[PDB]
């Protein structure tokens, strides 16, 4: 049915030093797009990365994220292929189109494949690289919907119920690949590695009506809290803290059929206000430190540089240099060692080389009710009806439960432009009131 | 408009002190007395761009997550043909290439081979150690300016004959 990939992003990114008197909401507005398929599957894609000082006048965002609907026979909505892509490096317009050229490919090739995963990461597959976070699922009859879920690198998959209670996490992977490097795995590493079951995190799960399926880049979920699920000597998988990520979805405990665009946003909303925080407050970390001008004070390490916080009163300073180095406070992957003599120099080259921000890509999927479907196909099929209508005597369980398919659907809300900037997003009733009393009326009377 | 027609990472390796640093400045700036230089070289009409790092041992004081699968497209095992302490390490760093790192190109490099009063590894040893891994060798002196450049420019050519 309907298949959307999303377009090459391109910003002007506005230094920390700029955005450091910018509220949440005008930050947003300026960095993000979001892509609607319809009520029950939604993209938000933006750009938060930032240079300290200098203006990024082309900002290519190097994330994709794509969805093609399927139908069964009758063209009732039975499934969906959903594909996040991360294109590694770049942030050299040159050099961030051919980036971009290898993540929205691997993702369409993945929708334009009519292949189960493991076929068609075995076809998409076999020096520019791209991870990949993607998954399939199918309504099986008599066996429900059946999700394969595929992630190979640092993206982040995460199902929920429809009562927003977490089920299942597809984590992110590192690999350790010495000398204190780690690295995500590609999906062109894929094809060029002899272990394949090490850069690739597979699941198969039965999926429920209403279930929600979250896909995010790094850019996104590592701006939330975050856990380490596993480290051995080669691999680490990462994640979402579960506590903090269920007290996102709060804000929607009250919403009868809340759309993917209000999921998506929510989470986006959270996790750039995390990254509005932590630009700010690492670029007024830099600045007191250089008001101190340690190098005219003989104070060469961190070590030095903690205890003359902590000696001045200025302790919260020193515990937010600790959290910074020692925490990853910023997300950035890199941590500093706690038993060791690190050079002050080494830290400030560190920190005033940092970027802030990321591609940031998230894409929320609601596995479609089964009565729904067959009655959106009946609307809008008619000639079909004669098909159709029959189906309803296995579908319907009481009136009731007709009654609560036509009240989802009198909630569901479309974007005709399908793309806009986010503060641009004009949604409108995915249909007339009109429409569903008839055709609820008809089928009550065939009932 | 292209500057250059290749551009290869090369990371040098090998215990503290052995000249790492040294080798670097000396084949960018062509100085004797600083862990990352650029150079851009020509072999066989191609012009190929060189970002060589001094690992420098940055992973006794943090880890890092980079944004890439690909590492680095050679690696350059450095040891001091005065100190058998730094080539017996070698077995060690060769180690954590392998175990870790697809089928980068290697070379082995003996440095300080001016020092010949003070000169302890057997270069025969080292060679034919070297030979077992298919992995060629030769002996520097930064000071002295000696294979210097023959041996970034070997490892260049390596790559270059694996593309
Ligand atoms: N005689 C001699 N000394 C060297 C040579 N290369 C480096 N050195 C000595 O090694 C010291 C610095 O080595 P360095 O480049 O910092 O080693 P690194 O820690 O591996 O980077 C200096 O004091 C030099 O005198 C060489 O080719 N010949
Ligand atoms: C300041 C800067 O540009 N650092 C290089 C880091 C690359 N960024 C800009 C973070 C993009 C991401 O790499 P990968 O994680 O997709
Ligand atoms: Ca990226
Ligand atoms: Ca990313
Ligand atoms: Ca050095
Ligand atoms: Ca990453």
């Amino acid at each position: 049915m309907d298949k959307i990939i999303t377009g090459k992003k391109i910003i002007f990114s506005q230094s920390v030093a700029k955005d450091q008197t910018k509220n949440l909401s005008s930050f947003l507005s300026e960095r993000f797009y979001s892509v609607n398929q319809s009520h029950n599957h939604s993209i938000i894609i933006g750009s938060s990365l930032s240079h300290q000082e200098n203006d990024i006048e082309h900002d290519t965002i190097l994330d994709t994220s794509g969805v093609l609907v399927t139908t069964d026979t009758n063209g009732i909505v039975n499934g969906a292929r959903v594909a996040i892509t991360d294109g590694l490096g770049g942030g050299d317009q040159e050099e961030d189109d051919e980036i971009y050229r290898v993540s929205h490919s691997s993702c369409e090739n993945f929708l334009n494949s009519d292949q189960n995963i493991d076929t068609t990461l075995s076809l998409i597959t076999q020096h520019t690289e791209a991870s990949m976070a993607a998954f399939i699922y199918q309504n099986h009859p008599g066996k429900g919907y059946i999700g394969e879920f595929a992630n190979i690198g640092d993206g982040l998959i995460i199902i929920l119920d429809k009562r927003f209670k977490i089920k299942h996490m597809v984590s992110a992977s590192h690999i350790y690949r010495g000398f204190g490097t780690w690295t995500p795995p590609s999906l062109q590493a894929l094809a060029t590695t002899a272990n394949k079951d090490a850069l690739l995190v597979r699941q198969t799960l039965k999926l429920a009506e209403g279930d929600i399926i979250i896909s995010m880049t790094d850019g996104v979920w590592g701006e939330l809290k975050t856990s380490l699920i596993a480290q051995t000597n080669d691999r680490r998988d990462i994640g979402v803290d579960k506590e903090y990520f269920k007290t996102l979805f709060d804000e929607l405990t009250d919403a009868p059929y809340p759309s993917s665009f209000d999921i998506a946003r929510i989470i986006t909303q959270r996790a750039m206000s995390r990254s509005l925080e932590r630009r700010k407050t690492l670029i007024k970390l830099i600045n007191e430190i250089e008001q101190q001008h340690f190098h005219e004070k003989s104070v060469k390490t961190i070590n030095e540089v903690l205890e003359y916080f902590i000696k001045t009163g200025h302790v919260e300073t020193a515990q937010t240099l600790k959290a910074i180095l020692f925490e990853d406070g910023l997300s950035d992957g890199i941590t500093y060692f706690e038993n060791i003599e690190i050079p002050l120099e080494m830290v400030m080259h560190d920190l005033k080389s940092r970027c802030v921000g990321d591609c940031s890509t998230i894409n929320v999927t609601r596995i479609p009710y089964h009565l729904d479907e067959l009655i959106r196909g009946f609307i809008n099929y008619p000639e079909k009806h004669q098909i159709l209508a029959p189906l309803f005597k296995a579908r319907v369980k009481s009136e009731a439960d007709l009654e609560e398919a036509f009240h989802r659907l009198s909630l569901e809300m479309v974007q005709p432009e399908i793309e806009s900037p986010i503060s641009e997003t004009h949604f409108e009733r995915a249909f007339k009131k009109e429409t569903l009393d008839k055709t609820q009326a008809v089928l009550t009377h065939y009932f | 408009m292209p500057e250059y027609d290749y551009l290869f990472k090369l990371l040098l390796i090998g215990d503290s002190g052995v000249g790492k640093s040294c080798l670097l400045l000396r084949f960018a700036d062509d100085t004797y007395t600083v862990d990352f230089k650029i150079r851009t070289i020509e072999l066989d009409g191609k012009t190929i761009k060189l970002q060589i790092w001094d690992t420098a041992g940055q992973e006794r004081f943090r880890t890092i997550t980079s944004t890439y699968y690909r590492g680095a497209h050679g690696i350059i095992v450095v040891y001091d043909v005065t100190d058998q302490e730094s080539y017996a390490n070698v077995k060690q760093w060769l180690q954590e290439i392998d175990r870790y790192a697809e089928n980068v190109n290697k070379l082995l490099v003996g440095n300080k081979s001016d020092l010949t009063t003070k000169k302890v590894v057997d270069n025969t040893t080292a060679k034919e150690f070297a030979d077992s891994l298919g992995i060629p060798f030769l002996e520097t002196s930064a000071k002295n300016a000696t294979n210097v450049e023959q041996a970034f420019m070997t490892m260049a050519a390596e790559i270059k004959k694996r593309m």
